[PDB]
């Protein structure tokens, strides 16, 4: 029932900005914690922001100042306002929902992923 | 393989140490039919529907009793007093654990200490039937004395007055109940079941069984299934059911809420209440049944009448289950068998209720959250050393105040305020379009007639009729004390007020001006934003007026 449809990604210049969304399904994302990972070509998962239950969110320390997570309650969608997109932003960026908290651990699921690049 | 494990699941969820231990002494204390009648109508109106309620409270918020109230903020003081409540009420069940570990030490012998006089605990009037005061408890039978003088060495009590120190050997099965708790809770969140789910049921079948051809227990079946319509007239039999319909289901503690919190979003909450419900009201009755068997057989035995044969406070069972034990063949294994699953009903119930405190606050404190170990050890030691006055000499009273106090009024007046948060404030309409959220179908008619109406109404009969309608606290022919009264209002109480005060705290922390204020309380946390757009649902008519 889960399911997570990331949208938004493309090509974009370098300085430029793109917005992605996360079309949560089967779960409100109010009540869950929502994140964004991105896996660049030939590395590792790396995890970019996250907005939990309360509404707080946290950024990777390559993306803060830059990329921001926001979330619509009522569409059910998390976004990634991505702002002076750098060369290096270039990735999949993946959309990951988590259960509200460190003792809830039964959520994890990914979405298909969005291709950013930036050239 | 699968099917096996989820019918142990739903028929372990169903069954309590409160079906078992509570129901039988109330059951009794009330007549018996005329206490089932009330019940089930208050299960049917009230504690179904607010079952299904807790249920899909936490599984749709993801949080525990207290943070939950972030849909209605000004509520919140509800999850706080379902907590206290649910700190309170394992001051003294993991007592009645200990007890139950005490008989099933007690229970490794060829030669049952219940069964005869005789021993260092009997007093001289201790009349054993194989070799009376109308109005009065008996207290002479073996088992009535093993209980009080071997057990509780109440007669070193001469009330709550004077308790005493912590009697030792009790002293010892609670510590051994609350470390075989904490080991059970520290290193994850609390959701053995082919003990918990199907020791019970062959426990309480062999005992109906058993009980029925016992000589007399058709007496005390006559008095179980003859309905004394006056006692219905009283609010007595009312405010008794009702309590354990919200002791022996779950609601009231926050144990529903932070239960239903860890489960899959898109669980069936429907048919976990209809299940739990429909199994809580059978293994009632057939508790009843029995319980009532073995009482007709005790009157027989001891020649004494059934509403003077045993005990209306909670060492009932203590008295009843060894006396049926006592007549079965292989006694000493059905003695193990009946206290093994009397302990493994209450470690299980214990620890749901001590992961309602742990959830409910560790979800508030994110502190907490980090440390699950050391914030398992507060409560479980907090709870050992408060539990430590029921296990003192006068501890039965100690018990017997808690037992009436701790989830009484208050825990009727806590599920009172979560239907009413949950149903007028929060919206019944935003309720279902939840439940349809996680479920696929919208709650029917009946649902959300009970949630904002019934239960509501009958909820606070019950509270108002709870207070002006109260009777001084009584174990046996021992009348307390009016301190000990006012004692435990003030322990009801002191859940009960967490409510208003933290409805002025909320009102008085925010910025803003009366109706920015009331906006921001009403309204759930993550749509403040609408307070600031003038777009509050609760400030128009058609959220009032919605079904
Ligand atoms: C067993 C536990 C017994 C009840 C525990 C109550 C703990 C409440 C303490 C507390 O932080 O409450 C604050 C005072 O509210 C009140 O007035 C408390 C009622 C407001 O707490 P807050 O609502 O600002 O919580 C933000 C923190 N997570
Ligand atoms: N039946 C009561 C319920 O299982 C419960 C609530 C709170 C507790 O602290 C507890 O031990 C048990
Ligand atoms: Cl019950």
């Amino acid at each position: 029932e889960v399911q997570l449809v990331e949208s938004g990604g493309g090509l974009v210049q370098a300085g430029g900005s793109l917005r992605l969304s996360c079309a949560a399904s089967g779960f409100p994302v109010t009540n869950f914690e929502m994140y964004w990972y991105r896996q660049a070509p030939g590395k590792e998962r790396e995890w970019v922001a996250a907005i939990y239950s309360t509404g707080i969110t946290e950024y990777a320390d390559s993306v803060k100042g830059r990329f921001t997570i926001s979330r619509d309650n009522s569409k059910n969608t998390v976004y990634l306002q991505m702002n002076s997109l750098k060369p290096e932003d270039t990735a999949v960026y993946y959309c990951n929902v988590k259960d509200n908290g460190a003792w809830r651990q039964n959520y994890d699921y990914w979405g298909q992923g969005t291709q950013v690049t930036v050239s | 393989g699968k099917k096996i494990d989820f019918l142990l699941s739903v028929v372990g969820f169903a069954v309590d140490l409160a079906n078992v231990w509570r129901f039988p002494y109330l059951c009794y204390k009330n007549g018996g039919g005329a206490f089932l009648i009330p019940y089930t109508l208050f299960l049917i109106i009230a504690g179904m529907p607010l079952f299904y309620m807790e249920l899909a409270l936490g599984q749709y918020n993801r949080e525990g009793a207290a943070t939950v109230w972030k849909i209605c903020p000004f509520f919140k003081g509800v999850g706080y007093a379902v907590i206290l409540i649910a700190l309170y009420v394992g001051f003294y069940y993991n007592v009645i654990i200990a007890w139950s570990l005490y008989y099933l030490f007690s229970s490794f012998t060829l030669n049952l200490p219940w069964t005869d006089c005789g021993h260092t605990w009997n007093s001289p009037n201790c009349t054993d039937p194989k070799l009376h005061t109308k109005y009065s408890k008996y207290k002479f039978t073996p088992a009535a004395e093993f209980y009080e003088r071997g057990v509780l060495h109440l007669h070193e009590s001469s009330g709550i007055h004077d308790i005493g120190l912590p009697q030792w050997q009790l002293l010892l099965c609670l510590m051994v109940v609350v470390i075989v708790l904490y080991f059970s809770l520290w290193k994850g969140v609390k959701t053995v079941v082919w003990i918990t789910a199907t020791l019970p049921y062959f426990v309480l079948f062999v005992l109906l069984v058993h009980g029925v051809t016992l000589p007399g227990a058709s007496n005390g079946i006559n008095a179980y299934l003859h309905i004394d319509f006056y006692r219905l007239k009283e609010a007595t039999v009312w405010i008794d059911a009702a309590t354990q319909i919200f002791f022996s289901l779950g609601a009231g503690f926050g144990v529903l809420i932070a239960f239903a919190s860890y489960n899959k979003f898109d669980n069936n909450c429907y048919r976990d209440a209809l299940l739990t419900s429909s199994i809580n009201c059978i293994t009632s009755f057939v508790s009843g049944f029995a319980i009532f068997s073995i009482l007709g057989y005790m009157a027989h035995e001891h020649k004494v009448n059934i509403e003077d044969v045993a005990t209306e406070g909670a060492g009932l069972v203590f008295i009843l289950y060894p006396e049926a034990i006592s007549t079965l063949s292989g006694s000493t294994f059905w003695a193990v068998v009946f206290f093994v699953m009397l302990l493994a009903l209450g470690l299980d119930s214990s620890m749901g209720g001590m992961e309602a405190v742990i959830t409910g606050l560790a979800d508030d404190f994110q502190v907490l959250k980090r440390h699950r170990k050391l914030f398992t050890f507060g409560v479980t030691f907090s709870t050992f050393l408060l539990a430590l006055f029921c296990i003192t000499k006068g501890g039965i009273y100690v018990l017997t105040l808690l037992d009436t106090f701790a989830a009484g009024t208050s825990i009727l007046f806590a599920v009172l305020m979560e239907a009413i948060g949950v149903s007028w404030f929060y919206g019944v309409d935003r309720f279902s379009n939840d439940i349809q959220q996680m479920m696929g179908f919208r709650p029917g008619l009946y649902w959300r007639l009970c949630w904002k109406f019934v239960s509501p109404a009958f909820l606070l009969f019950v509270v108002v009729v709870s207070i002006i309608n109260f009777k001084p606290l009584t174990y046996d022919d021992y009348i307390f004390p009016p301190w000990a009264n006012w004692v435990g209002w003030g322990i009801a109480l002191s859940s009960m007020v967490l409510v208003p005060i933290y409805v002025i705290y909320k009102f008085l922390s925010t910025q803003g001006s009366l109706w920015e204020r009331l906006a921001y309380g009403i309204t759930p946390e993550n749509e403040h934003h609408l307070v600031a757009q003038r777009d509050i649902r609760q400030f128009q008519l058609q959220h009032w007026l919605a079904i």
